C-alpha cells in the first residue's frame, strides 16, 4: 500500500525503493540499506538529496516531493 | 571487486558517499 521512491546511489547506480511518501523516509533506509549494506547505508547515516534538500531519515520523504520520475541520492556514513 | 552491484567505498563511505551523493544529488537543480 505503498508508492515506489526513486534515488540515486552515489555508486552511478539509478533505481528505487518500495516506501510510502508519508514515511520519515527512515523506512527507506531500512530498504535502500538492506539493497547496499548496513555499513553503506546504515539507517543511522541514511539520508537522502532531493533537489539540494539534504533529507536526515527523520524527516517525511513526501517533504521532499520524492517523485518516481525524479530521484534522490541516498548518502551515509559510518 | 564489487562489480556485483556492491560499493562498500573500500571504507570511504562518509567522504565518498556525500562526495558521490552530491555529484549526483544534483540530478537536476543548477541549469546543467
Amino acid at each position: 500500500m505503498a508508492v515506489t521512491i526513486t534515488l540515486k546511489t552515489l555508486q552511478q547506480q539509478t533505481f528505487k525503493i518500495r516506501m510510502e511518501p508519508d514515511e520519515t523516509v527512515k523506512v527507506l533506509k531500512e530498504k535502500i540499506e538492506a539493497e547496499k549494506g548496513r555499513d553503506a547505508f546504515p539507517v543511522a547515516g541514511q539520508k537522502l538529496i532531493y533537489a539540494g534538500k539534504i533529507l536526515s531519515d527523520d524527516v517525511p520523504i513526501r517533504d521532499y516531493r520524492i517523485d518516481e520520475k525524479n530521484f534522490v541520492v541516498v548518502m551515509v556514513t559510518k | 571487486f564489487g562489480r556485483t552491484g556492491l560499493p562498500d567505498l573500500s571504507s570511504m563511505t562518509e567522504e565518498e558517499q556525500i562526495a558521490y551523493a552530491m555529484q549526483m544529488s544534483l540530478q537536476g537543480a543548477e541549469f546543467g
